[PDB]
RNA sequence: CGUGGAGGUCAGUGACGAAGCCUAGACCGUAAGGUCGGGUCGAACGGCCUCUAGUGCAGAUCUUGGUGGUAGUAGCA
RNA sequence: AUAUUGGCGAGAGACCGAUAGCGAACAAGUACAGUGAUGGAAAGAUGAAAAGAACUUUGAAAAGAGAGUGAAAAAGUACGUGAAAUUGUUGAAAGGGAAGGGCAUUUGAUCAGACAUGGUGUUUUGUGCCCUCUGCUCCUUGUGGGUAGGGGAAUCUCGCAU
C-alpha cells in the first residue's frame, strides 16, 4: 500500500511505500520499500488538512496559511515506483491569529493559541474546495481551468471553530462548532456570497449539581434525513456528534433543537476526539465525507481518540465495542480515518504509523516516521512484487 | 557505596566459632596489603591474635602489647579460613575492577551456623579508601 | 520426601563443584602452555548481560528547548501546602539551576493563570516539587511557551562535599532511544550552557536503564592516564512520567506498570 | 402491629444496624431521618414516617403511611421541595402539619444538610487540581526498588565519568 | 445439584481420584473445545486431544499463538505444543507445559476411530 | 464542636507486674492472685493497677483529641449513616479496605464534610 | 473481653493485597482487649444477632522442640 | 426382625489440621534398640512453569564474586509466611562493690501537626428543572410523580454559574 503521512517536526510529507505485514520496530520482519521526504518547510509552516483528488493531483493545507495544490508524478528507481511532487499554485494569508488571541481569555487552555485548517474538502467532478480555520474564517479556493488556485470569497462565522462538515446526501449545507459554541447549521448560496444560519441547537438540560453541561463538540457526522411526515417549519437533518466532555450527542432537527439523546462515553468526563464512522462486517457505509448513510441511529458505529493513549469504538447507544491496538499505541492519536470501510488509519505523538483492519481488530502495518503525525491518507493498496 | 565495594562469603564452614570472632575482629578496619601480611606473621609466630572476649586460659605474651591486650593466642587454622577468604575478596575487587593499594576491610562479621559441631558463617566487605581531590580561588 | 530430596541434592551440588572446578584446573594447565586456547573459549562462550541483550530538528531545538541566546528564568514553585523538606529540597535546585526564583503558591490561579504572569514575567520554564507525606516525591518541569512538560519520580536523596560558586560542567550518558535524547534535550535545556572549566564541578546525568541518576564531582588530573573525584551535592533518582505536549493537555508516553513485563525496552 | 416490630428488631436483630464503638445504633435503611435508630426515628418499628432523601439534585420528602401496611410496593409517597430554601421549608411544613415535631423540625434538618451537601459543585466547579490519588501496589513498590538497587551496581557512573572527561579533555586539549 | 446417591460431594475423595487417574481416564479429562468454524461444520463442542493435530492458545502469556500439538504429556495432565517454546539461557529451548482447556483446536487429526467419535457424539465429518 | 475539656486520669497503660523483667510474661494486664503479692496488697512504690475510678468522663467518652467519636466505615453506604452526625463522629477507614476503594470513600466524605481520622492510608501523589 | 467451629446477617472486607508477623508509630477502652498508620507478606478473612466447645497459662524436680551462661573451661593416655 | 471396633465396597460429619488427628499425611510398624518375647520414633508446603542459576572469575576441595531466569529468589532443592529465646556486626546511651520498677521532669534522638480556604449580605450578567405557551405519561386524593416542543428576561434570586 501507499501513504501519505503528514510531518510536523519537519513540516512535510513522508511517504509509506510497503506491504500488508510490515513492521519497522522488529529486525527480523518486513521492511518499507521506501521511505520518502519531500518539502521540507520547517516546524513554522507544518500540513494541517490535505485531499486527495485523483491519481497524479492532491491539494494541501499548511500552518503558515498556506494552500497549495500539489502535482503528483510517478518513476523508477524490487520493481516499485516512487512519487514527485510539486507546488503548482499557492493562495496565502488565510488565518487570522488577533480574534483568537482576543477571545480566549483564558477558555481552557492554551499559551500559543494558534489558528490551524479544521477541514479540507470539496463542495461537489468540480475543481472547487472549501477551507475553514479556527478563527470562525471559512475561504472558497476554487481551482481554475488553468490549473492555479484562486479564492471567490471569505466568508465569516461564530468562533471559535473546532470541526466543519458538510452534507452531501442529496436524498449546500454545512455544520459547525468549538468551545462554548453549539452546533450551528448554515445555508450557502450557489455564488458562495451569502451564508445563513438557518438553525442552533440548544444545551440539555442541568446535570445532578444544576451546573450548566460543558459544551466542546470536536467532530459531527450525518445521516439522511427522518422518515415519515415531516413537520412544516422544522427542518430535516439527522446527525451525531462527539464532545471534550465524554457526550455523543446525537441531533434530530425533526424532534428539536435540544438533542434527543446526551450519552456520556467514558466516565469521568474524559476528553474525546475525531469521530470517524465505520462498519462491525468492515463494510464501506459512508460517503466521500465520511457521513453515515442511514435514516436511524442504531446501525451506526463510531471509533473516537481520548488523549492519553487509548483509540475507542462504539454503537448508536455509547456501548464500549473494544480499543484499538491496545498493546501497540503508546503515545496519543492525532489522527485517525476510516479508508475503504476495511482499514483504519492511525498515526499520532508517539511517532508510528499504524494501520488497523476494521473487521479482526489486527494490526497490519507498523513503520516508524521520526516525525509526530498530524494526517494520513492512503493512495492505494496494490500489492508490490 | 556498593559501586566501591567487594565482598567474600562462607557458609557452613566447619571452624571454632569463638576462635573464628577473636580473628575476625583483630582485622577489622585494616588496609588489606598489611592485613594478609598480618596473618603471614600469625602463622609463623612473629605476632599473636589479641583474644578479648572468649580468652579463658590463654598464655600471657609480650605480643599482645600492640593492642594493649595481656592475653593473646596464634590460631593456625581459624587464620587459615579468613586469609582465604580476604585472597578470594581481593580477587573479587579486581574482577570488578577497583584499586587494590587503597583497598581496606570495612565490614568483617562471624555468626554461628546450624548444628555437636559448632559451625560458623564469615563474611567480609572490602572497600576503596577515596581521598583524591582540589580547590580553587 | 523431604529428607530424600535434602540428601540426593546436597550430594549432587557437592559432586558437581568438584567436577566443575576439575574440569577447571586442567583448564589452567592447558592455557599456561598455549595463550592461544584461552582466546577462542572467550569468543564463544559470552557473559550475556541485560545490557547485551535489550530488545532493541534544528527548528525544534529553539522552539520547544531553551538554548544558548539568553540567560533562562526558572519558575520554581512547590505543591499547596508543603513542609520543610520541600523547601529543604528548593535550596538544593536554588544553587543547580540558573536564575532560579522561588515563589510561594498561595492556592488558586489553577494553572493556566500562572501562564498568564510567567508570559507577563517573562519566565521561561516552570518546575514544580510535591510531596504526598513528609518526603518529597515528585517532580515536573514544563516549558512556558508551547508546553513540552516532563514529570519525574524520586526514590533517592541521601547526605561531604561543600561546592564553590563557579557553575558545573554537564555529562549525560546511554540515550540512544529518541525519547531518551528528548529528556536529554531537556536536561541540556534547563540546566547552565556557562561551563567555566576551573572550579572543576561536574553534573551527571546517567541512564543506564530508564532510571536516570544525577550527581556531582571534583575532577583531578594525574598525568598517567587517570582521574580522581568525590562525591558532592545531593544523590538523586529520576522516573520518566507523561510528556504532556500541550501545557498539560496531550500525553506521548505516560508510564504504565503493563510496564516492566518486557524486562527490557528501555525508553 | 408495630411495637412488636420495635421489641424483636430493638435485641433480636435489625438486620442493617452499625454498632459503633460509642455503643451507638445506626440503622443504614436508606429511609430514615436520623441516620442513628431508636424507638420511632428507624423506618421500620414506626408506621407515619417522613424523610427527606435525593435521587438527584431533585430533593424530595418521601412520606409512609399506616394505610399502605398491606402494599410495600407504593409505601413511600413523595413530593419534589421546589429549590429554593425559603418556601422549601415552607412547603415541608404544610406536609407536616397535624404530626410529631420531631419529623417536623427533622425533616427541615435533612433538607437543610442535603442543601449544603450541594457544596460539592462548589468543590466541583473550583477543582483544577493538579494532584489527584494514586495506589501504591506492593509489586509496583518492588519493580521500583530492586530494579534501582540492580540499576546503580550495573551503571558504574564513576567509571563512566572517568571515560567521558578523559575522552571530552582529549579532544578539547 | 446432587440428586443420585451414587455420586460424591467429597473434597478428599474427589481430588484424589483426579491425581490417581489412569492414563485412560487423563484422556478424557484432558479435553480441548473446537473454534467456532469446526463448531459449525462438525456439530460437536468438545473432543479429546492428541498429537497430529493444530491448536491456538487462548489463555496465558502465550495468547493468541497457535501450533501443532507435539506429544500429550498425560502424567503432568499437559500437552507441549511446538513452536510454543521457552528459550533457556543456554540457547536450547524447553517446551511450555499448556493446559487443554485454556487450548482450542483449529485443525483436527482424523483417524477411523476419531471419525467414529465424532459420529457417536452427534457429528457430520 | 464546642466539646468539655478531655480529662484522662490516667494516660500511662497498666501493665503487668513483672511484664519487664521476665520475657515470656506479657504487658498485658492480668491481676495478681497470690495472698503474699505486694501488687495485690496495693504497697507504695508498686505499680497502680487499673479500677473502676480511672473510669472516663460520659460526656466525654470515646472521643479522640479531636472532640470525634471513632466510627469504622467498610464503604459508601455505611459513610452515609453519619450524614447528620458530621460534627460528632469520625469516618475510620478500615485497615483492609484497598486504595482503589480508599479514593471513593474520600471524595464523598470530603462532599459531606465528614472528618477522615486516617486520610494518606496506602496512598500516594 | 478473647479463641476454634455452627446457623443467620452485613447484596461486609479482599491480588489496586485476606490471614499472619514485626514496629524508638497513633487512637480508644479503668481493664480483659479493641481499632488504625508503617514495614514485611501471599489467599483467604471479619463485625453484628444467636449456637456450640478438646476455648484463655508463669510455674506442676510439667511434656515436646529450640537456644544460652558455664567455656574455648575440665578434657584428648 | 437382631449382633458386628474384622473383611469387602460406598455415603457422610456443628470432628482433628502436622507437639493435633491412628504409632505412621513422607523410603512407617519403616529407621533403630533389645539374646529374645517385644519396644519403637523423627520427618508435610520452591514456583504457575525448573525457567534448579548458562557463562566469566576466586579455591586441590569446602564455598564465594560477577552475570542471569522468575511476578517475587526480600521463593533457592539449608527452598511459603519466618515469631521468641539466643548470636554477631553497626549506631546510640550508661557503668566508683548490683540492675530492672513507680511518681515527676530536663536534656539528646525522634515521630505526629489540614489536596483546611470559606461564611454572610448586596451588584453586573449569563443559563436552567425559572417565568410563559403547548404537551405527554405512571398512578392514588391532594399537600402527587416522571418526562417533550417553542419563546423570554426590559423583574427576579427561583436556582446555579461568573
Amino acid at each position: 500500500m501507499r501513504l501519505l503521512v503528514s510531518c510536523v517536526d519537519s513540516g512535510s510529507i513522508k511517504e509509506v511505500l510497503c506491504n500488508i505485514g510490515t513492521d519497522t520496530s522488529v529486525q527480523s520482519a518486513l521492511q518499507p520499500f521506501h521511505v520518502a521526504p519531500h518539502l521540507a518547510e520547517g516546524l513554522k509552516a507544518y500540513v494541517d488538512r490535505m485531499w486527495v483528488i485523483s491519481e497524479d493531483e492532491a491539494i494541501l493545507a499548511r500552518n503558515s496559511g498556506v494552500v497549495e495544490l500539489v502535482k503528483i508524478s510517478k518513476h523508477l528507481k524490487p520493481k516499485f515506483d516512487i512519487s514527485e511532487f510539486e507546488i503548482t499554485s499557492s493562495v496565502s494569508d488565510l488565518f487570522d491569529d488577533a480574534k483568537l488571541e482576543s477571545l480566549s481569555s483564558k477558555s481552557v487552555k492554551r499559551t500559543k493559541l494558534v489558528d490551524g485548517f479544521v477541514t479540507l474538502c470539496p463542495i461537489k467532478s468540480n475543481n472547487t474546495f472549501v477551507a475553514a480555520t479556527k478563527s470562525g474564517l471559512l475561504h472558497i479556493i476554487k481551482k481554475g481551468e488553468d490549473k492555479k488556485l484562486i479564492k471567490l470569497a471569505s466568508l465569516g462565522l461564530k468562533a471559535p471553530v473546532e470541526f466543519l462538515q458538510l452534507y452531501d446526501l442529496e436524498d449546500y449545507i454545512f455544520a459547525y462548532g468549538g468551545e462554548e459554541n453549539l452546533i450551528k447549521l448554515v445555508e450557502i448560496d450557489s455564488s458562495f456570497q451569502s451564508l445563513k444560519q438557518i438553525w442552533e441547537a440548544k444545551n440539555v438540560k442541568n446535570d445532578r449539581l444544576d451546573m450548566r453541561v460543558p459544551v466542546w463538540p470536536m467532530a459531527l457526522r450525518f445521516l439522511e434525513p427522518s422518515p415519515g411526515k415531516t413537520e412544516k417549519g422544522k427542518l430535516n437533518y439527522q446527525f451525531a456528534a462527539i464532545t471534550r466532555w465524554s457526550h455523543l450527542t446525537k441531533y434530530s432537527t425533526q424532534h428539536g433543537r435540544k438533542p434527543f439523546a446526551q450519552i456520556d462515553l467514558l466516565p469521568n468526563r474524559e476528553p474525546l476526539s475525531q469521530m470517524e464512522v465505520f462498519d462491525a462486517k468492515g463494510e464501506n457505509v459512508v460517503s466521500s465525507l465520511g457521513n453515515f448513510q442511514s435514516e436511524t441511529f442504531n446501525e451506526l458505529n463510531v471509533i473516537t481518540t481520548d488523549y492519553k493513549k487509548n483509540v475507542f469504538k462504539f454503537d448508536g447507544n455509547g456501548r464500549m465495542l473494544g480499543k484499538v491496538g491496545r498493546d501497540d499505541i503508546t503515545g496519543s492519536s492525532t489522527y485517525i480515518h476510516v479508508h475503504d470501510g476495511k482499514y483504519l488509519l492511525q498515526g499520532g505523538l508517539d511517532r508510528y504509523v499504524r494501520i488497523f483492519d476494521i473487521k479482526t481488530n489486527k494490526m497490519l502495518v507498523k513503520v516508524y516516521v521520526g516525525s509526530r503525525i498530524n494526517f494520513i491518507v492512503m493512495l492505494d493498496d496494490v500489492e508490490i512484487e | 557505596n556498593p559501586a566501591k565495594s567487594a565482598s567474600a562469603r562462607g557458609s557452613y564452614l566447619r571452624v571454632s566459632f569463638k576462635n573464628t570472632r577473636e580473628t575476625a575482629q583483630a582485622i577489622n578496619g585494616w588496609e588489606l596489603t598489611k592485613a594478609q601480611k598480618y596473618l603471614e606473621q600469625v602463622l609463623d609466630h612473629q605476632r599473636a591474635i589479641p583474644f578479648r572476649r572468649f580468652n579463658s586460659s590463654i598464655g600471657r605474651t609480650a605480643q599482645g602489647k600492640e593492642f594493649g591486650v595481656t592475653k593473646a593466642r596464634w590460631p593456625a587454622k581459624s587464620v587459615k579460613f579468613v586469609q582465604g577468604l580476604l585472597q578470594n575478596a581481593a580477587a573479587n575487587a579486581e574482577a570488578k575492577g577497583l584499586d587494590a593499594t587503597k583497598l581496606y576491610v570495612s565490614h568483617i562479621q562471624v555468626n554461628q551456623a546450624p548444628k555437636e559441631s559448632s559451625p560458623s558463617h564469615i563474611e567480609l566487605v572490602v572497600t576503596e579508601k577515596e581521598e583524591a581531590v582540589a580547590k580553587a580561588a | 520426601n523431604k529428607l530424600k530430596r535434602q540428601e540426593i541434592f546436597a550430594d549432587i551440588k557437592h559432586e558437581k563443584n568438584k567436577e566443575r572446578h576439575t574440569m577447571r584446573r586442567k583448564r589452567a594447565k592447558e592455557e599456561r602452555e598455549n595463550p592461544e586456547l584461552r582466546e577462542q573459549r572467550l569468543k564463544e562462550n559470552v557473559t550475556q548481560t541485560i545490557e547485551n541483550t535489550r530488545v532493541y530538528e534544528d527548528d525544534l531545538m529553539r522552539y520547544f528547548n531553551s538554548n544558548s541566546n539568553e540567560p533562562p528564568k526558572i519558575f520554581l514553585t512547590t505543591n499547596v501546602n508543603a513542609k520543610k523538606s520541600a523547601y529543604e529540597f528548593a535550596n538544593i535546585l536554588i544553587e543547580i539551576l540558573p536564575n532560579v526564583t522561588f515563589v510561594k503558591r498561595k492556592f488558586g490561579y489553577k494553572l493556566k493563570e500562572i501562564s498568564d504572569i510567567c508570559i507577563k514575567r517573562n519566565f521561561t520554564d516552570i518546575v514544580i516539587i510535591n510531596e504526598d507525606k513528609k518526603k518529597v516525591t515528585g517532580l515536573t518541569f514544563i516549558h512556558l511557551p508551547e508546553g513540552p512538560t516532563f514529570y519525574f519520580k524520586l526514590s533517592s536523596f541521601v547526605e561531604h562535599g561543600r561546592p564553590t560558586s563557579h557553575i558545573p560542567e554537564l555529562i549525560l550518558n546511554n540515550f540512544q532511544t529518541r525519547l531518551g535524547q528528548t529528556v536529554g534535550r531537556l536536561f541540556q535545556s534547563i540546566l547552565p550552557q556557562n561551563p567555566d572549566i576551573e572550579g572543576r564541578q561536574v553534573i551527571t546525568l546517567h541512564n543506564q536503564r530508564d532510571y536516570i541518576f544525577f550527581r556531582r564531582h571534583r575532577y583531578v588530573f594525574k598525568d598517567n592516564e587517570r582521574v580522581g573525584l568525590q562525591e558532592l551535592g545531593p544523590q538523586f533518582t529520576l522516573k520518566l512520567k507523561r510528556l504532556q505536549r500541550g501545557i498539560k493537555e496531550e500525553t506521548e508516553w505516560e508510564h504504565k506498570p503493563e510496564m516492566d513485563k518486557e524486562k527490557k525496552k528501555f525508553y | 402491629s408495630d411495637e412488636i416490630v420495635w421489641q424483636v428488631i430493638n435485641q433480636s436483630f435489625c438486620s442493617h444496624r452499625i454498632k459503633a464503638p460509642n455503643g451507638q445504633n445506626f440503622c443504614r435503611n436508606e429511609y430514615n431521618v436520623t441516620g442513628l435508630c431508636t424507638r420511632q426515628s428507624c423506618p421500620l418499628a414506626n408506621s407515619k414516617y417522613a424523610t427527606v432523601k435525593c435521587d438527584n439534585g431533585k430533593l424530595y420528602l418521601y412520606m409512609k403511611t399506616p394505610e399502605r401496611a398491606h402494599t410495600p410496593a407504593k409505601l413511600w409517597e413523595r413530593i419534589k421541595l421546589s429549590k429554593n430554601y425559603t418556601k422549601a421549608l415552607q412547603q415541608i411544613d404544610e406536609h407536616l402539619l397535624h404530626w410529631s415535631k420531631f419529623f417536623r423540625h427533622k425533616c427541615k434538618q435533612r433538607f437543610t444538610k442535603l442543601t449544603q451537601v450541594m457544596i460539592t459543585e462548589r468543590r466541583l466547579a473550583l477543582r483544577e487540581e493538579e494532584r489527584h490519588y494514586v495506589g501504591v501496589a506492593p509489586k509496583v513498590k518492588r519493580r521500583e526498588q530492586n530494579r534501582e538497587r540492580k540499576a546503580l551496581v550495573a551503571a558504574k557512573i564513576e567509571k563512566a565519568i572517568e571515560k567521558e572527561l578523559m575522552d571530552r579533555l582529549k579532544s578539547g586539549a | 445439584a446432587k440428586q443420585s446417591l451414587d455420586v460424591s460431594s467429597d473434597r478428599r475423595k474427589a481430588r484424589k481420584a483426579y491425581f490417581t487417574a489412569p492414563s485412560s481416564q487423563r484422556r478424557v479429562l484432558l479435553s480441548a473445545p473446537l473454534s467456532k468454524e469446526l463448531r459449525a461444520q462438525y456439530g460437536i463442542k468438545a473432543l479429546p486431544i492428541r498429537r497430529d493435530d493444530e491448536v491456538l492458545v487462548v489463555r496465558g502469556s502465550k495468547k493468541g499463538q497457535e501450533g501443532k500439538i507435539s506429544s500429550v504429556y498425560r502424567l503432568k495432565f499437559a500437552v507441549q505444543v511446538d513452536k510454543v517454546t521457552k528459550e533457556k539461557v543456554n540457547g536450547a529451548s524447553v517446551p511450555i507445559n499448556l493446559h487443554p482447556s485454556k487450548l482450542v483446536i483449529t485443525k483436527l487429526h482424523l483417524d477411523k476411530d476419531r471419525k467414529a467419535l465424532i459420529q457417536r457424539k452427534g457429528g457430520k465429518l | 464542636l464546642p466539646h468539655p475539656k478531655i480529662v484522662k486520669k490516667h494516660t500511662k497503660k497498666f501493665k503487668r507486674h513483672h511484664s519487664d523483667r521476665y520475657h515470656r510474661v506479657a504487658e498485658n494486664w492480668r491481676k495478681q492472685k497470690g495472698i503474699d503479692s505486694v501488687v495485690r496488697r496495693r504497697f507504695r512504690g508498686n505499680i497502680s493497677q487499673p479500677k473502676i475510678g480511672y473510669g472516663s468522663n460520659k460526656k466525654t467518652k470515646f472521643l479522640s483529641p479531636s472532640g470525634h467519636k471513632t466510627f469504622l466505615v467498610a464503604n459508601v453506604k455505611d459513610l452515609e449513616t453519619l450524614t447528620m452526625h458530621t460534627k460528632t463522629y469520625a469516618a475510620e477507614i478500615a485497615h483492609n479496605i484497598s486504595a482503589k476503594n480508599r479514593v471513593v470513600i474520600l471524595a464523598r466524605a470530603k462532599a459531606l464534610g465528614i472528618k477522615v481520622t486516617n486520610p494518606k492510608g496506602r496512598l500516594a501523589l
